[PDB]
């Protein structure tokens, strides 16, 4: 509103619009829908009746995140401005305290700021007195349910008044929410509309990608060979291999059916080809191009593959010495949770059960003193507080709090087999 | 008498051969004279009055006579 | 361990209990009760005379004393002392100790307003200043003309809130003042565990027996036993759908076909098929949803076959059979 | 075709006949009967009394009888403030609305000596408020005491969901005291009083509403678990737009959303044969009925796959993604449960909605999980 | 009637004189 005038600055020194820059502009998550096409009507025809008849209803939709329920209801009200209402985005998680939404409503009727106590008095005074038109979105309803349900009873008791000019639209995480958190007295007021949103399917996940790729798929750019700048000296084209787009769809529809996850894995795979193109020619920052299948093979795996295995083999020696002692106790006792003094008891013992091998002796010299035969005879090993602190904040280990530094228990936090498996290297 | 013949329809509503709470009129006749109890089937009005008593017991209904909801 | 238990008792409903209880407590031993009440009436001039000496009078004894204190404080003493000093009579401030909602702040806020606000004592109101504010009350009262202006009554001094220790010491400093007479009663058998020689120095208690074997009508109200669930879910079934009665009837039959424990219970699959047999349960979800309503009001249990069993006794379920289900 | 069904969605009840007998002294200006009106939920009971008082106020003599909703108080003061709002006056409000004895001074009227009855709406928020015998039962106790000597008495009409509240009353109060006795209940109307109101709420009648015996069919086969037939007409009003969208049909559409995956669409969730393997792997770890971590499951997943070599052992990171495929269909739920070593630390315990009876059918068709059982 | 409310207030010798000359003198 105000400060967007101050967020503008002047000197914009000719940023290089490369080949893959114009992809990510439309691969931004902003800018009729194919997948939830008919269900848009099922909201709207439920909404169009109450709007043009001055009533008060409730609409309940559910589903996993990434299915358009943030998007679709915005498209409902957007066309309605063409044809009497006040649009508010009452987000649940964007309220700091749960009562703070009450302030917004009384602010968004006349422009006044009181407490949440004094708002809902005049709100109740509004909802049963006004002679005769308010659209409200109660987003992310896991936030506003938590304390004692006294807030949630209000937001549907206002719907019961026949003289209440309000239209509520609830969007939740799960259909189960008025059956495993709310009471039945709320569950009578929620109704039984219950419009379910499923996931997306992999065919439609192809049909959502090309909507972003409408005017740019297999099109042509005008490029100077000196700076790498592209314009919608050569006239190059850039093509997108649809089969790699398909294998993006057949995974994301399989695991999650999430519309952000489908776009972003294409967005991550787009910039892999960006740096490899910049690697071969180096246009910096100041014949026919494509995106291979091998890009989305890596980037989809890049969502999965870890490093704690690679982290463990790149740790210190006494770190790998520590875990090897720790699995030795877990196969000695079978109790998966060993006392800290017994580990210090073991790393002493794991010295001399091995032979007089000078590597172990050059270890055993260093393991109790950093050379320096002057100062010696250390009880616990060198930096034993350090590696145990280093294994703690790494999340691999976990150690309960006790002022005794002997009988405080230690519990593993990652799978102990992969700890056994990474130890083998 | 009446408990046994409706009890067949219970496990035959446990299967999806009626596909819904809707069920056709020919679905009845292939579930009385086709199934096990012989000669207990009453007159053309009487077990048709017998299914009224089940409707009077509010467990199954009769509607859109080629089908019944 | 074959023990006879209170569950195996012929139980009594709400209106049946309290009415026949009211018959006994007003007609059992009526003649000797007022016959006691006339005997102890001659002690009333003796209490009046000792109470001029600022003695904290304490009444022990079996039975409730609540009726006796209110006759002795209100009607007898409080106008007798006003007539003997020479106009409204002496203000009586009772303290219902059997009422657990007594605090130290609220009753003392009454006290300083019952007592004289001759100075700005709200200036010393500041953060616990209660002992501070009463100390400024005490030393001023050491140099005043000796006359009672207030008599307070504390019923059931071993009560659930008055027996708290920060409240007890509060009353201790009140009793050393000569202007107020402290007539209280306790009922506990371990009531003299409450006071040391520090407090009784401030108290100078004396004792008298009153045993009229009263029923304690008001003092029974806050108290509860298992008379006051088998009786809890006895009322919810009286207001539900008509189908829930039938699906509980089919529940209660085969759960009492075999105390009502786990072993007499039924598996979920066959019970779904059984309540599918009488054209009642459509499937598992329609069964379970109107079975969660029996779960939400804790009217049935489940342990592991997948055994759902009713936690009421063998005798209770046939009572639930012939009365409310039928 | 819209305007006939645009108007579709919007003395009258056979329960109002009860309460005029229960208010038999309310037109003779005397103290009426003793009113504690309860009900199972959804039964119209909030608007039921609201129907009576609005028919009372539109009918009715000086006219001032007020009703306030006990939702956002948790405390018995401002109810006695809101009875003052029908006066439109000004006073010292705080002390007079706080103590039991302070309410008694408030009950001396001014203009023409019409008696006042209060209506306490939604009393169960204060019943099911803070701890019982400390504040809330005392609040219940203090309101129901009508021992006032003139006939100007604050007659209560309070309402509640769950019917435990009468046994919660003390034995003194249950000795025929106050608004106690007439525990007027409202059994949920099956179809025999609620549907006929829908008939009279079809005063403006379109030609094709639909076959009303199907509406009777709708009423009979909703009355298993229901209380609000206009709201269960609001599910007919959604299906009446289905016949507008296509230019108990919908209850049939809505139950198949809920019944399925256990019988049929379990294999829909596990098109991967390894997803069938990992689903049995969870249940084999459920022998140790513990906090079923994603690691202890991964422990039993490796130590079985080294014995039977059906596939190579996969990653833990793969094991993270595959169990989430089991998650989004609605089979297994994951929650961050409790372990209390250092802080409130969150390990993930799973729970399965399948039984071994609905397991054993779908695994005998595949003899590759038969080594694993 | 009111006894469940806590702390409600309400506003309802030839020999002995020879004691009186002795008692306070001692005190
Ligand atoms: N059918 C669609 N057509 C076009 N863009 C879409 C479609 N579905 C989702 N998107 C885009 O993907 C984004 C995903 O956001 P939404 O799915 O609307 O949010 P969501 O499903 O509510 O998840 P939440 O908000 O965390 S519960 C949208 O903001 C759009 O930018
Ligand atoms: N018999 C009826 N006559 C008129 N309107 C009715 C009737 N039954 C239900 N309604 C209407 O449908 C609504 C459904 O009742 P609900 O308000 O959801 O339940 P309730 O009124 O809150 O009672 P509760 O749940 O015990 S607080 C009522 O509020 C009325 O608007």
């Amino acid at each position: 509103s105000r400060f967007e005038n101050k967020l503008k600055t002047t000197q914009k020194h000719q940023i290089v619009e490369t080949i893959f820059s114009k992809v990510k502009k439309q691969l931004n998550s902003s800018y009729y829908l194919p997948a939830r096409e008919n269900e848009f009507a099922s909201i709207y025809l439920s909404a169009y009746s109450a709007i043009e008849s001055d009533s008060a209803t409730t609409i309940y939709v559910a589903g996993t995140p990434g299915v358009g329920k943030t998007l679709t209801v915005r498209e409902v009200v957007k066309e309605l401005l063409s044809s009497d209402f006040l649009y508010v985005e009452i987000n649940g998680l964007k309220m700091v305290k749960p009562t703070d939404c009450y302030e917004t409503l009384w602010n968004k009727v006349s422009g006044e700021r009181l407490t949440w106590a004094a708002s809902m008095e005049s709100l109740e005074f509004y909802f049963k007195r006004v002679p005769k038109t308010i659209v409200v979105l109660l987003d992310e309803l896991d936030a506003m349910v938590t304390k004692s349900q006294d807030i949630m009873y209000n937001f549907f008791n206002w719907t019961t008044y026949e003289n209440a000019k309000l239209i509520v639209i609830a969007v939740a995480n799960t259909m189960d929410l008025p059956e495993r958190q709310l009471g039945n007295k709320i569950t009578s007021r929620i109704g039984f509309t219950r419009i379910m949103f499923t996931g997306y399917t992999h065919e439609e996940l192809k049909n959502i990608i090309d909507l972003r790729l409408k005017g740019l798929n297999d099109s042509f750019f005008y490029v100077d060979t000196k700076t790498g700048n592209a314009i919608l000296v050569r006239k190059v084209r850039l093509r997108m291999s649809a089969d790699a787009i398909e294998i993006a769809s057949r995974k994301v529809a399989s695991v999650s059916g999430d519309a952000r996850r489908a776009l972003k894995v294409c967005k991550r795979a787009a910039e892999i080809a960006e740096k490899h193109y910049m690697a071969k020619h180096g246009y910096g920052y100041d014949g026919v191009q494509t995106v291979h299948i091998t890009h989305v093979m890596k980037a989809l795996n890049e969502t999965l593959n870890s490093h704690v295995i690679t982290f463990m083999t790149r740790l210190s020696f006494t770190a790998k010495l520590f875990i090897y002692a720790l699995l030795n106790l877990m196969k000695k006792n079978g109790s998966q949770e060993q006392e800290l003094g017994d580990i210090v008891d073991e790393i002493k013992l794991l010295i001399e059960v091995n032979g007089s091998n000078k590597f172990v002796m050059e270890i055993a010299k260093t393991l109790f003193q950093q050379g320096s035969d002057n100062i010696s005879e250390q009880l616990r090993i060198i930096s034993w507080d350090f590696v145990l602190n280093q294994l703690l904040d790494a999340g691999i280990l976990f150690k309960q709090t006790m002022k005794n530094d002997r009988i405080c228990c230690v519990k593993l936090n990652i799978s102990v087999e992969e700890a056994k498996r990474a130890m083998n290297e | 008498r009446l408990s046994l013949i409706s009890g067949i329809i219970a496990r035959l509503m446990q299967t999806e051969i009626f596909e819904e709470e809707s069920y056709p009129v020919a679905s009845l006749f292939e579930r009385i004279n086709e199934e096990l109890p012989e000669e207990e089937k009453f007159s053309a009005q009487e077990y048709l009055a017998g299914l009224k008593i089940m409707s009077d017991r509010n467990n199954l209904m009769v509607a859109d006579d080629k089908v019944w909801r | 361990k074959s023990r006879h238990t209170m569950s195996m008792a012929p139980d009594v409903t709400r209106e049946e209990f309290s009415l026949v209880s009211n018959f006994f407590n007003e007609n059992f031993q009526k003649r000797p009760r007022q016959k006691l009440f006339e005997i102890q009436k001659k002690m009333f001039p003796q209490y009046w005379f000792e109470l001029t000496q600022g003695f904290s009078l304490l009444f022990y004894g079996v039975g409730s004393k609540r009726n006796f204190l209110e006759e002795f404080a209100i009607d007898y003493l409080s106008p007798k002392i006003a007539y003997s000093q020479l106009v409204n009579s002496i203000p009586c401030l009772i303290l219902n100790g059997y009422n657990p909602s007594c605090n130290y702040r609220d009753v003392f806020k009454e006290i300083t307003d019952l007592l004289v606000p001759a100075e700005l004592t709200r200036s010393e109101t500041k953060g616990n200043h209660v002992i501070l504010q009463i100390q400024k009350m005490i030393d001023f009262y050491k140099n005043q003309p000796l006359d009672i202006k207030l008599i307070l009554v504390v019923h059931n001094l071993d009560g659930p809130s008055i027996r708290k220790n920060t409240f007890q010491t509060m009353l201790s400093f009140l009793s050393v003042i000569r202007q107020i007479a402290i007539v209280a009663s306790t009922d506990h058998i371990y009531a003299p565990l409450l006071w040391d020689n520090m407090k009784a120095q401030n108290y100078n208690f004396v004792f008298h027996d009153i045993s009229n074997f009263e029923p304690s009508t008001v003092e029974s109200t806050f108290q509860d036993v298992m008379k006051m669930g088998a009786e809890g879910a006895k009322y919810v079934l009286q207001s539900l759908t008509v189908n829930s009665k039938k699906m509980y009837k089919l529940l209660i039959e085969t759960q009492m076909q075999n105390r009502g424990t786990q072993r007499t219970g039924v598996e979920l699959k066959l019970f779904n098929h059984l309540c599918a047999a009488d054209f009642i349960a459509s499937n598992e979800i329609a069964l379970r949803s109107m079975l969660r309503e029996f779960i939400e009001h804790k009217m049935a249990n489940i342990t592991k076959m997948e055994i759902i069993w009713v936690p009421y006794t063998y005798a209770e379920l046939e009572k639930l059979l012939k009365t409310v289900l039928n | 075709k819209a305007l006939l069904q645009k108007s579709s969605e919007l003395a009258r009840t056979a329960e109002y006949e009860q309460v005029m007998n229960f208010l038999a002294k309310a037109i003779s200006e005397h103290r009426s009967d003793s009113l504690y009106i309860t009900g199972p939920p959804g039964t119209g009971k909030t608007a039921q009394l609201d129907m009576i008082i609005r028919q009372k106020f539109q009918s009715l003599e000086s006219v001032a009888v007020t009703s306030i909703n006990c939702i956002s108080l948790g405390e018995p003061s401002s109810i006695f403030q809101k009875i003052f709002d029908s006066f439109q006056d000004l006073n010292g409000p705080t002390l007079q609305i706080k103590n039991m004895q302070h309410l008694q001074k408030f009950l001396e009227p001014y203009h023409k000596k019409t008696t006042f009855v209060v209506v306490l709406d939604e009393m169960d928020r204060l019943l099911h408020a803070n701890t019982s015998e400390t504040q809330s039962v005392r609040t219940i106790l203090e309101l129901f005491l009508l021992a006032k000597l003139p006939t100007v008495s604050f007659v209560l009409i309070g309402m509640a969901n769950s019917l435990d509240m009468k046994d919660r009353f003390l034995s003194r109060l249950n000795l025929d005291r106050g608004l106690l006795p007439q525990t007027i209940v409202f059994q949920p109307y099956t179809a025999e009083q609620m549907y006929e109101i829908v008939i009279q709420k079809m005063s403006s009648l379109p030609t094709i509403i639909f076959q009303p015996m199907a509406i009777k069919f709708a009423a009979k086969k909703c009355a298993g678990n229901t209380g609000d037939l206009r709201k269960l007409f609001d599910v007919l009003r959604g299906s009446i737009e289905i016949y507008e969208l296509e230019k108990l049909n919908y209850i049939a559409k809505v139950f198949s959303k809920f019944v399925n995956n256990n019988s049929t669409r379990t294999r829909i969730a596990k098109l991967n044969i390894q997803q069938k393997l990992i689903l049995c792997t969870i249940i084999q770890s459920l022998k140790l009925n513990s906090d079923a971590t994603i690691d202890e499951s991964f422990d039993h997943y490796i130590k079985a796959i080294t014995k039977t070599d059906t596939l190579a052992p996969l990653q833990r990171n793969e094991f993270l993604e595959i169990c989430t495929i089991l998650e989004t269909c609605g089979l297994v739920s994951i929650k961050k449960t409790k372990c209390k070593g250092k802080t409130k630390r969150f390990v993930d315990k799973i729970d399965v909605d399948l039984d071994m009876r609905e397991f054993y059918d779908e695994m005998t068709k595949i003899s590759i999980l038969k080594p694993f059982l | 009637a009111d006894a469940q409310r806590s702390h409600y207030t309400v506003y309802p010798e030839k020999r002995w004189e020879l004691y009186h000359q002795l008692h306070s003198h001692f005190h």
